[PDB]
């Protein structure tokens, strides 16, 4: 039972609702309570932030926010939560041995390929059509003069030697008889052939049109390196993530972009990124990996950087630091961890992740199966059409 | 301030790039001590009526030691002023859209 | 491992629905509609020519001989130009080599339980190590099991894998991932992609109430921060 | 090598690492070829003609 | 099936269209026919391979230096070449 | 084949390896540098060696140079392209 | 000052490609040969049969 604010919007009545919390660090809250004889009551932070040190408006002091702040002042006396250790809450508080090694990761969009009607047609542009329909008529209805005026194939059968040969279908069973229609035909055979390789090399890639838009680098990326108003990414303000960002000697250019997009909870982020409101954000290894495992439309980028990891935090002057370190190495010695992150985040429901090429379903080619449909509804017109010529 | 008036304000902003890392760790190694100023006088540096403006005219008229900055070894700079040896190598170049 | 190839991999290009509704739905509608144009040739004989035009490899079809039968043939070749393209540009990627790991993890039956196996699984470790004390506080048959194949050295555990007297190696995961990545040939490789049970990490020992203590942590997150 | 690292700290750029639709002049050597075929083709008719005379 | 049906058959196969085709009657005949059709998949399959990357577009610069005509003569082109500096 | 590889000037391999067929250099060229006409410390000619060297790189010398010495080609054999069948690669099935 | 700016560089042998004679049967190995061989004459007589 932890009794947490009931509205986290700014500028709402922040009363302290008792509602209930379980997870990760609940269970080994709860164990620690158990290895440990200590009695514990749960109660959310004040506000949504981990904690960063800020000067206040009076006086410029330097001051703790969130769980700092909390803990700091006496509110509380430790935070089983996903605090990362640095320098600037080291030096204040104490941190157990990690709980959970983890990074720092970006989490964008997946953007699922989009798939039209005419991605068979593609390859070739409208006029290369076209020319490649005149082409073949031409070629057909001269075949039929040189034969017809040969000095020693009727129009029907010279289109269908034209078509056939084009696309590989046997529906001409008649040849050209005279030399010149003989020559002309079989350099028409090797055009078709050609026509038919270039299209098919590259027919796989426009049926699937993936692109390098997503599958980011990462921070290494100029694109991260250099921001853009068109790309828009963030964090979550006053955060372990916007500590290192800040501190860091050479990605301040980018963290003057960032402050300006920062969003209050990683929540809020996550569902940002879902709508595409937010190109990019960057987290914790674990909550993005977890969030990527759960949300099919969302994918992280690799490359974990500033490698750290949760520790519960407690005062500086504290009877319990020797003996939860011990707790927590403990734990992690027999399986224990494991069984937590079995049973809290090595579970998996849509992964969709393997560097083999994509399998083609029905979204990535139904335009085929629409032209098939259509040659169908156009014979069934061309039927009747054939039977009126005959009539006359 | 303005057009209007002919004199200004020594605005201090910080400068940082690969020059001055370069400068920064010349600092380091010979032990010396720098103060870094903008020239407003020319756009690069050009003898105009027998007159150097710009970094080398700053430099050739003693008002400040070193120019440090995208400063092309020349032949009539190098004839007067004293260039050092040269840590990145540039010329003139053709750029064209692909 | 030498590895294996799925029988499965020569279908991969296309997915199972995909499959069934190109050669059992769209197939039949289309034999179905070539063999009402050409009557307006049995049925079969459609199916065995619609099928031969699918991957023609000129095999003996009897055309249809009216018009409207043949634009719905030539149409029906060209979805099969596509098929044949679509399925043969992948083929190479997707009948390819797959590497599958021998054991899942440490708690694999093959490591819990080894001898219900003909050949016996040979595993071990350096002696008066961390994970040594590790196998032995977690599992004492199988570190019972384990000691008889007790290594010597990381090299010595190294050339056992490779000649093939030793199968598995348990060591740090920093030192076998350093290993692993200074291997030539890329003959030795972690289970599992870079699996680590114990998770703990590389600390500086200290005396009890040090004076460094506190100064050493905070330079060491100094040194991970920048 | 420091000025190596400056180097790529501050002049590294996108192309400095570095599937279309075929057009007419994408394919037109074929196209060349069809029309050689068509002017072989006439001038072998002529010439079948001539000898038939 | 004169040598020009030969010639005719043995091309068809080269790049197998569905072109109409006499096979030969005798078996030796169709055997070396099915042997220049190995052959004909060797060359499909070897040509096909790398047609995608050899039909590419390629980009070729306007200018080859400084010395160019354009640069040295800008005159002699119904388009004016538009190239310049920054002054001082 | 006495030798897998060696380290050089760039100018003096990419010569050779344009001249020689065989040989090949490897990239990402590292410790940039120049040559330099070396002189005493205590010489009467160095600033007029320099000014003539610079002198000779604004103007078309050092070009002229270049391509009377350096930068002629016999065979170069480089492109990113896929290699083209010839005679050798593809002879077994002429054969067969 | 520099006459000529350049910059350390590794030579290698070019190592011109080998081809041998069977290079066009390599893809399939001499086992899958003899079985796809054999698989074509037992699916044509069975056929018969
Ligand atoms: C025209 C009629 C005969 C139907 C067409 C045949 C295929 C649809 C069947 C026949 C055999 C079937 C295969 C036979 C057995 C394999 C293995 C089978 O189990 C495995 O994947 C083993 C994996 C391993 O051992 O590592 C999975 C199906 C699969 C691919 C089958 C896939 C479908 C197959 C090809
Ligand atoms: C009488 C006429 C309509 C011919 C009938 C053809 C069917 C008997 C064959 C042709 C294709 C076969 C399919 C081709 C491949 C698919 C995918 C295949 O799913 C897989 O991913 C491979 C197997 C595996 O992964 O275990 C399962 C069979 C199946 C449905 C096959 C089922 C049987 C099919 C439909
Ligand atoms: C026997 C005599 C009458 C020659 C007949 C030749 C024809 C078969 C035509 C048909 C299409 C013609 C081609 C169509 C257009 C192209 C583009 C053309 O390239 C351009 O001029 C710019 C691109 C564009 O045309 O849009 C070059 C000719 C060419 C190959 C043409 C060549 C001549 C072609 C092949
Ligand atoms: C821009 C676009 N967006 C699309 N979204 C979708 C989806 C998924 C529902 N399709 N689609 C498109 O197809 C287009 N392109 S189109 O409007 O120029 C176009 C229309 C129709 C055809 C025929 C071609 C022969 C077979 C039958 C359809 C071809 C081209
Ligand atoms: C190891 C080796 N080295 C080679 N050097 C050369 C070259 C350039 C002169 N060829 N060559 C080889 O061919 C082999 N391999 S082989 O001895 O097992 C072998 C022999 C003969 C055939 C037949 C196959 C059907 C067509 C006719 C030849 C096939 C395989
Ligand atoms: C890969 C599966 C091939 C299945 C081929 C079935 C062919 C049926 C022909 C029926 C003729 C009457
Ligand atoms: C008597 C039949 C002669 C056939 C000649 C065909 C020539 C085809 C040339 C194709 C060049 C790409």
């Amino acid at each position: 039972i932890c009794t947490g604010p009931n509205d986290t919007s700014p500028g709402s009545p922040r009363h302290t609702v008792p509602q209930c919390c379980y997870g990760f660090c609940i269970d080994l809250l709860i164990k620690l309570a158990r290895t440990m004889n200590f009695t514990y009551e749960v109660h959310l932070v004040a506000d949504g932030k981990f904690g960063t040190q800020e000067r206040v408006n009076n006086s410029n002091k330097k001051e703790w926010n969130g769980m700092m702040g909390e803990l700091l002042s006496g509110q509380a006396d430790m935070i089983v939560a996903p605090l990362t250790i640095n320098n600037e809450r080291a030096q204040y508080i104490e941190f157990s041995k990690p709980f959970k090694y983890q990074g720092l990761t970006i989490l964008v969009k997946k953007e699922i390929p989009r798939s039209t009607l005419d991605s068979f047609m593609q390859p070739f542009q409208s006029t290369l059509w076209l020319l490649v329909g005149l082409s073949v008529h031409v070629v057909a209805v001269m075949l039929y003069l040189l034969d017809r005026f040969s000095p020693f194939l009727t129009l029907s059968s010279a289109m269908w030697f034209s078509w056939g040969v084009l696309l590989n279908s046997g529906i001409g069973e008649g040849a050209p008889r005279s030399f010149s229609a003989r020559i002309l035909g079989m350099v028409w055979a090797g055009f078709a052939m050609i026509i038919v390789a270039s299209y098919t090399a590259n027919l796989a890639a426009f049926l699937v049109l993936d692109r390098p838009e997503e599958r980011i680098t990462g921070i290494n990326d100029p694109r991260l390196r250099n921001p853009s108003d068109k790309f828009i990414y963030a964090t979550v303000k006053q955060s372990s993530v916007d500590i290192y960002f800040r501190r860091q000697v050479e990605l301040s250019t980018m963290y003057r972009h960032m402050e300006k997009h920062n969003y209050e909870s990683a929540a809020e982020a996550i569902q940002a990124v879902r709508d595409n409101k937010l190109h990019a954000f960057i987290w914790d290894s674990a909550v993005l990996e977890f969030e990527a495992s759960q949300k099919c439309d969302l994918v992280t980028t690799g490359e974990l950087f500033f490698r750290s990891g949760f520790g519960i935090g407690m005062r500086k002057d504290s009877p319990w630091k020797q003996n939860v370190s011990l707790s927590i190495l403990k734990s992690h010695e027999n399986g224990f961890m494991e069984d937590l992150d079995k049973t809290w985040v090595r579970y998996q429901e849509c992964d969709s992740r393997s560097n083999a090429p994509a399998t083609l379903t029905f979204e990535n080619m139904a335009g085929v199966f629409m032209l098939v449909a259509g040659g169908i509804v156009a014979g069934i017109f061309l039927i009747f059409i054939e039977i009126a010529y005959k009539r006359h | 301030i303005n057009n209007s008036t002919n004199e200004g304000m020594n605005v201090k902003k910080c400068c940082k790039g690969f020059c001055i890392d370069i400068l920064k760790k010349l600092s380091r190694t010979v032990k010396f001590t720098y103060d870094l100023y903008l020239v407003t006088n020319g756009k690069h540096g050009k003898k105009v009526n027998n007159v150097w403006n710009g970094m080398i005219g700053e430099v050739v008229y003693q008002r400040a030691v070193m120019a440090v900055g995208s400063l092309t070894i020349n032949e009539e700079r190098s004839e007067v002023v004293d260039f050092s040896v040269p840590f990145v190598e540039t010329g003139i170049s053709v750029m064209v859209s692909r | 491992s030498n590895g294996t190839v799925s029988p499965s991999a020569f279908l991969e290009p296309f997915s199972a629905s995909v499959w069934v509704m190109m050669f059992v739905m769209l197939l039949i509608v289309s034999a179905i509609a070539v063999f009402v144009f050409e009557y307006f040739f049995t049925i079969g004989k459609a199916i065995w020519l619609l099928w031969g035009l699918v991957f023609n490899n000129s095999v003996p079809v009897q055309n249809p001989k009216g018009t409207t039968s043949k634009i719905m043939v030539s149409v029906w070749a060209f979805f099969a130009v596509i098929f044949l393209a679509s399925y043969t540009a992948n083929l190479a990627a997707f009948i390819q080599e797959e590497f599958v790991d021998q054991v899942t993890g440490l708690s694999d039956k093959k490591f819990q339980r080894p001898h219900d196996y003909s050949p016996p699984f040979r595993f071990g470790t350096v002696p008066n190590g961390s994970t040594e004390r590790n196998i032995r506080n977690n599992y004492p048959y199988m570190h019972q099991y384990m000691t008889r194949f007790n290594q010597r050295g990381v090299e010595d555990a190294l050339v056992s894998l490779k000649t093939g007297k030793l199968d598995a190696f348990i060591y740090d995961a920093a030192v076998l991932n350093y290993k692993a990545g200074r291997d030539e040939g890329c003959k030795l490789v972690t289970i599992g992609s870079g699996y680590i049970f114990a998770t703990t990490g590389y600390g500086i020992a200290l005396q009890k109430g040090s004076p460094w203590k506190r100064q050493i942590d905070l330079a060491l997150l100094q040194f991970v921060g920048d | 090598g420091e000025m190596e690292e400056l180097e790529t700290l501050w002049l590294t750029g996108i192309c400095h690492n570095e599937s279309s639709q075929l057009d007419i002049d994408n394919m037109a050597g074929v196209f060349y070829m069809l029309a050689a075929a068509m002017a072989l083709s006439l001038i072998t008719f002529i010439w079948e003609h001539l000898f038939y005379w």
